[PDB]
């Protein structure tokens, strides 16, 4: 009943081009972090990469000024009932 | 067939047991799930008595004993779950929390063992 | 939590009988190391570890298989409290280079069967 | 069947009070052996002793020179059926 997805997903410093978001650990064995990001305006490839479960912060760059992006983080993680599986995912939109 | 039957009665309890008690509390430690643990503590406790008690008794039907150690504390313990624990661990990075599992797990099992074996042996004497 | 409980109940049967028979027509075999205990922890760390990367690619399975292949079969097929006598019986009887022999084979073979079968399925997919 | 019972059980050193003897250990796991010995003409009491598991030798001592005496040896062994359990006795007769 544990749940497996992060919390307080944001944007804690920003630069035109690049952001620095941070997140909460769920309460799980958490293997990786994945992180999507994309512009809002669903016109726009979607990115993903990883990060350990032991980093709960990450960078992303190359982005376009004064631009929409959705950015969303789930977990790989693992449960007892469920073994290794992806988490729901936390999701924010943040302009540059 | 009789034989068949004491593993499968036992085997099943065991199995039962280990499934209510890691679904109910393996998520509150998951560093180290403490469900998966006192399973294999409660299975060393057994076979340490096990081993002490049936001694001493060399005529208890063998159904017993095989029914209470390859049954119930066969089925109760396991090493696959203590694995996948450890080895996800691994994978997250989780380095000292993968080494103290292994410990706490095999010193664990084993004074678990020891402790049922000499408290029947110093009950008896 | 009744069709949950047949999955632990039917697959831990057929892994504790597994365990059985393998156990009673191998353990002699060697005994400073009894390969029938060694090789259910083997195999039921290759299970797990298959299943591991295989549930993560099909995460719509009904929870009863999910229960009885992990939980059910592989928990019931391995053990860690016959593990445990196996090395404390070792223990008391002096012979601390198979009883430390033991315990690295038993952990490091069961991680590695668990890397094995999630690589695999993990290379394949 | 596989037999825990120790075989070629033989005095290999004697003194007129005193007997080594020595063993093959059984294919199984030893704890220890169970040495008894005794008058073997009828009724003195029979004594015991227990030899860790390691050794395969035992000495016996305090006895009267040029009595007959019978010495059997079972092991206190580990199986994967039994557990512990005790063996049958392998016995011979010697005479100091
Ligand atoms: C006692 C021996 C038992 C048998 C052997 C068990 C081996 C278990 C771990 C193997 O799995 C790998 O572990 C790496 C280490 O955790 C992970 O690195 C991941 O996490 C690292 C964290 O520092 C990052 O640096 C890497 O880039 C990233 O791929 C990697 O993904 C994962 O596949
Ligand atoms: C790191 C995790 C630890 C977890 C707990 C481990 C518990 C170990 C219990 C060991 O049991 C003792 O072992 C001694 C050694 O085998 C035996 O000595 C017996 O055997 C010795 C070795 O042959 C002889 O020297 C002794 O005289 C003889 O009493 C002794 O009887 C026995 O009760
Ligand atoms: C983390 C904790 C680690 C340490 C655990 C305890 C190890 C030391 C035990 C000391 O007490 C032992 O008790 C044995 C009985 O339980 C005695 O065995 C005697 O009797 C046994 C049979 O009961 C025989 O098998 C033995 O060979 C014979 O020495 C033995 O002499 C005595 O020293
Ligand atoms: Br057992
Ligand atoms: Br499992
Ligand atoms: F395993
Ligand atoms: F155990
Ligand atoms: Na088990």
């Amino acid at each position: 009943s544990v749940s497996s997805v992060p919390t307080k997903l944001e944007v804690v410093a920003a630069t035109p081009t690049s952001l620095l978001i941070s997140w909460d650990a769920p309460a799980v064995t958490v293997v990786h972090y994945v992180i999507t990001y994309g512009e809002t305006g669903g016109n726009s490839p979607v990115q993903e990469f990883t990060v350990p479960g032991s980093k709960s912060t990450a960078t992303i760059s190359g982005l376009k000024p004064g631009v929409d992006y959705t950015i969303t983080v789930y977990t790989m993680y693992y449960s007892y009932s469920d073994l290794y599986s992806y988490s729901s995912p936390i999701s924010i939109n943040y302009r540059t | 067939i009789k034989s068949l039957f004491a593993v499968i009665i036992g085997g099943s309890v065991g199995c039962t047991l280990r499934w209510l008690l890691s679904t109910k509390f393996n998520s509150l430690f998951p560093n180290l799930p403490p469900g998966t643990l006192v399973v294999n503590l409660l299975a060393g406790l057994i076979i340490g008595t096990a081993l002490a008690y049936f001694l001493r008794q060399p005529h208890l039907d063998p159904f017993w004993k095989l029914m209470i150690t390859t049954g119930l504390a066969g089925g109760l313990s396991t090493f696959c779950t203590f694995s996948v624990e450890v080895f996800a661990l691994l994978q997250a990075g989780n380095y000292i929390w993968a080494l103290t599992s292994v410990l706490v797990h095999v010193i664990g099992s084993l004074i678990m063992t020891a402790l049922g074996f000499f408290i029947i042996t110093i009950l008896f004497a």
